[PDB]
């Protein structure tokens, strides 16, 4: 019964160690039309609702405890690995959905370690401070490189002075009161989650707003004695779940 | 006996909009019946759907209640509105008069189009409704791909085209009180060349009004920025 | 279910008194 | 006991479960989101720029302002490269800031208590506004508010030797005289968004998405305008208040 | 006629807390619909039942989401929680952090441990519960006197432990305000050493998070001295 | 509409001890619970009627907890009580202590002596109570004439002596406030001389405590001239 | 029981003028 599959229009995928599917909010979207449009919106694309696969990161020795990387959405698959949903997505002015995820990443029974997989809603996903504006840098772009934690996790200013704290601040020691589960060597191969659709509005301007982040986190670094299989990767199969689109027009060139 | 009260810290307090009543100096007048009257009405949101004129600006920059097309393909568009109460071409239209005297809007405007070019004149023109996220259309082909609709000349003079309303919130801000600018564009180009006999005026007028929608609302009532007429 | 404990709690009607909770759909 | 944390969950337990004990638990309701928020707190203060009788102007001193934001987040006159632009009204700020030197007091204005507890997402409610005079002195004063959004007409006086801020149709206050010192009131949740963010708006304000990045738009319950003799402390109360989506508090710093 | 009333010494007074309400100024405004949402919750105390991180101290004094074991029965303890919402390993749980803003609590604690090490490893531990009256615990052995549980290790990664609420009082304070300083101690001790194979990592770290309870419950809700974030 | 109201010439007062309540700043607070507890009680009363100590002044003028009788028949009284609360004897008994917090009193009071001689010792008291009008009794036959009660040694170590409440007024004021100054005396005779054997102890001593009666009651609560204890 | 002699003695509901009687078992 740890012995799992799933299926999305031509995907699926598929573990032999899952502990279940931890869904937040205890809820899911369910692809109802946003009251706040007038125009009949396009949904019920299978094309788009499937398991986007793609690589998250290398996991090494070398990060610690809460060392992370954020995923950011949809943003992540505006683009061309976003496939028909993406190019969906770059022709609307609106966008409302959920996610359904699976974040994959095996070692071994002499290995050691554990991550913390999670998903936030409104969670920071700024790279750096832009010199010159006063602004942040690639909000919306997955980070490719792990993030250290900050001892102090006070967030970010922008105007390169320091003292006290920042609304993007994120308290790493309470990260698992998010919706989550969390990948333990010892246990499990993979962690299946999902989300529901949440946001300061009845849908979204998707454009200009990465209202859900998708985080991997590490609790417990990793470790391995000398012969053990050295190269361990974490991959992801993302899925956006019953995605509903309104105000058509020409397309956004995220490019 | 005396009932104990306590008296609030706001007292002596006067609220300009205080949802109650005060003391009354001269009572049991009767107000001068005037049962005779017609014209009356108790909804200031009607006299929104009525259709005003919208200020179209010439080159000296000086407006009219129209547009003007011809013999000719523009390769750009003929006239283009911005779907936005705030917006300018509609400062006179008594839908933006009542607008400004609101916070938030929702719904449909509707703009009406008139054509007054002679009956011997034909045509077509493609009216279109362009959400924001993708920029502004700069060409017909593009405005194609968003909301649109055809307008074709005929023995019916006019054309009623609805902007919807699209958007992520319930409602929308009436003003351009800082800055997000705008809620997309309405955009007016030719499809067809105006076409026509000889001894006919080469150059027709489009009226341009336009009116709030069916579907259309306004709430929180407030104070525009105090201005003076010209 | 907030901090208020007054019975004759009304005065001003409950419409003017709070926001109007209304759901979109 | 045994259990089995990676699932995303587990036992949640008392006493009785592991060894010959029990339940040891009490009625008691003081712990509701509604109930703890629905209390009074500081977020700033108002200090008049000028007379009862004259023209309002945006005006700045020692960090008090004329004119105050209804928000719990951190506000203040608009950063700029070259410094906060003092002759405007105040916005939502990105961060808490020093008034100057030392920690304290703080150049910005908001509830502290609410920043360094907000264990949530987003929220909602109306608002309860509480202004108190400062000082002693036979009270001449008037204020104006207005909703998220609206113009400030912050225009010129109409009527000679009077308050300008008095001349609109939006909801404006009176005070004045000898034991007249305080205003109260409460307004709706204002705002064109559907909830509020407690913390932080991961998105750009602008379509061009160049600006003012970690702040949503209209996310406030509008603003306060004052003018004439007195100056005085500002508090806010959230009125059926309710929230969304649980997430971190503010750190606390690790004894050394 | 008008009805005579008798006012209170205690007039224009001001209540922070005021069990009431005030004047409306802005009536018969409708909320913005937000039917849509989800994620909602009512009450504090939930947020208190999630497991969150203690802060586990280093030699360099700087701290970790957990704690490390190996192929060896240390003659003292391998960690050690005070039972005091006050106290600082949990400095920044949700659990601490919800129960600053309150005078008093009651019931139960609950302590989860998550083993991370390799599937490859075994062993097992002594985790006790020592209430106060003589003194805190300096050996297993005086633990294993208090109240304990054995916690082994196996296919189940983890294990919650409940530190039980007993006292003298039916409540307690949640601040060290003063001094009596304490409620007793939670102490990890190995039982047998953590066992393995070669080829292993001889050192495992064990995950490190508490929660409230089932019978908890917080009262009171006041204000925690001031701070600033480092 | 607000309603008219007429504002009374005592406002903005404080009274300490107003019939009314006033405004709640912490609601919802629930109260410890006390269930477990034994010994409570809800009129001071009862209080009064515990029988507690005289004071019984020595020649060098040091008080004892009672007096003492021997083989012979003192022509003058044993000792004698004033009935009057303000009264100095009973400065320290219960009863006094409850009434110096009130105006007035009414009914009878209650005194009791308790013989703690030898078991071998006889012998009869003669105790009683005499209303004013004819001065205080100066002999055993006066005191004889008005109400008195014989007290015989033997098995029964004690006796309870009630002065009655014989008096013009519905009520008697507690205290000596100006000077009126009594309401009559107890005096304590010797009827027949303490008998008794060689072997023994020739002066016994008397217990004597003093005690509100059932009838008994205290009124209008007040307070009493500060002191300071020695 | 106590010194309070008002009829109209409520205004404030019960539970918010006064502390909250609960017996532990």
């Amino acid at each position: 019964d740890r012995v799992a599959s799933d299926k999305a229009g031509n995907s699926a995928t598929n573990t032999q160690s899952t502990v279940g599917r931890l869904c937040g909010y205890g809820e899911a979207h369910h692809g109802e039309h946003p009251a706040s449009c007038a125009d009949t919106a396009t949904d019920k694309v299978l094309a788009a609702e499937r398991y986007y696969t793609i690589d998250l990161a290398s996991w090494t020795t070398t990060q610690e405890a809460f060392s992370h990387i954020r995923i950011p959405l949809p943003h992540v698959l505006a683009g061309e690995d976003g496939g028909v949903f993406g190019a969906t997505l770059r022709r609307h002015y609106l966008c409302k959905t959920g996610w359904r995820v699976q974040v994959q990443c095996n070692a071994s029974q002499f290995h050691a370690g554990s991550l913390l997989v999670f998903m936030a809603p409104e969670f920071y996903t700024g790279k750096g401070t832009k010199t010159g504006d006063m602004e942040p840098t690639d909000p919306f772009t997955m980070d490719t490189t792990w993030r250290a934690p900050q001892g102090a996790p006070t967030g970010y200013r922008y105007d390169s002075r320091t003292g006290f704290f920042a609304m993007n601040h994120q308290n790493q020691w309470q990260w698992t009161v998010y919706p989550h589960q969390i990948l333990n060597l010892r246990t499990n191969t993979t962690v299946d989650l999902e989300v529901p659709y949440v946001n300061i509005a009845p849908t979204s301007s998707w454009t200009q707003h990465a209202n859900w982040t998708l985080v991997v986190a590490v609790f417990s670094p990793l470790q391995y004695a000398s012969g053990s299989s050295s190269d361990v990767q974490i991959t992801a199969s993302i899925q956006p779940v019953n995605p509903v689109f309104n105000g058509l027009r020409h397309e956004t060139v995220i490019a | 006996s005396p009932i104990a009260v306590t008296v609030r810290e706001h007292k002596g307090c006067f609220y300009s909009t205080n949802p109650d009543t005060t003391v009354p100096i001269y009572g049991k007048t009767i107000s001068t019946p005037n049962d005779y009257m017609c014209g009356e009405f108790s909804d200031l949101l009607e006299l929104c759907k009525l259709p005003t004129f919208l200020g179209n600006p010439n080159s000296n920059n000086k407006r009219y209640p129209y547009f003007s097309a011809t013999n000719s393909v523009p390769t750009t568009s003929l006239v283009d509105y911005q779907v936005a109460l705030s917006c300018s071409c509609m400062c006179n239209s008594m839908l933006a008069a009542v607008a400004r005297n609101f916070n938030q809007y929702r719904g449909s405007l509707n703009f009406l189009f008139v054509f007054t070019g002679a009956a011997m004149v034909k045509g077509k023109f493609l009216i279109a409704y362009t959400p924001p996220g993708a920029g502004k259309p700069t060409t017909r082909d593009q405005a194609m791909q968003a909301t649109y609709a055809i307008w074709d000349l005929g023995l019916n003079s006019s054309f009623v085209f609805t902007a919807p309303f699209i958007s992520p919130t319930h409602y929308r801000q009436t003003s351009y009180t800082s800055a997000a600018s705008v809620d997309g564009w309405v955009t007016v180009w030719q499809l067809t060349p105006l076409t026509y006999p000889s001894g006919t005026p080469v150059n027709s007028d489009i009226l341009t009004l336009v009116s709030a929608g069916d579907d259309f609302t306004l709430r929180m009532p407030i104070s525009p920025t105090k201005w003076v007429p010209q | 279910s907030g901090n208020e404990g007054v019975i004759i709690n009304n005065f001003y009607s409950n419409q003017y008194q709070n926001s109007i909770d209304l759901s979109a759909s | 006991g045994s259990d089995n944390a990676e699932k995303g969950k587990v036992s949640n337990d008392d006493a009785s479960v592991d060894f010959v004990a029990e339940p040891v638990k009490l009625p008691e309701n003081q712990t509701r989101v509604a109930f703890f928020y629905d209390r009074a707190v500081p977020i700033g203060m108002l200090r008049p720029g000028q007379n009862i009788e004259s023209t309002f102007v945006y005006q700045e001193n020692d960090l008090r302002l004329n004119c105050l934001l209804l928000t719990p987040l951190p506000s203040f006159c608009p950063d700029s490269t070259s410094g906060p632009v003092k002759t405007k009204a105040p916005v939502q700020w990105r961060w808490v800031r020093s008034g100057g030197t030392t920690n304290f007091p703080l150049m910005t204005k908001q509830d502290y208590a609410f920043l360094c507890f907000s264990p949530f997402t987003y929220y909602k409610c109306d608002l309860e506004v509480t202004v108190s005079a400062l000082g002693t002195d036979t009270v001449a004063s008037v204020l104006r508010w207005a909703p998220t959004g609206a113009p400030a007409d912050v225009t010129d006086q109409l009527i000679g030797y009077t308050p300008s801020l008095g001349e609109t149709r939006n909801p404006h206050m009176w005070l004045v005289g000898a034991g007249n010192t305080q205003i109260s009131f409460v307004v709706p949740y204002n705002s064109p968004l559907s909830v509020l963010p407690a913390a932080w708006f991961n998105g750009w304000s602008d379509f061009g998405n160049t600006k003012d990045f970690g702040v949503a738009p209209n996310a406030d319950f509008g603003r306060l305008w004052i003018q004439g003799n007195t100056s005085a402390s500002v508090r806010i109360r959230y009125k059926k208040m309710k929230v969304f989506c649980p997430r971190p508090t503010l750190f606390f710093p690790w004894p050394v």
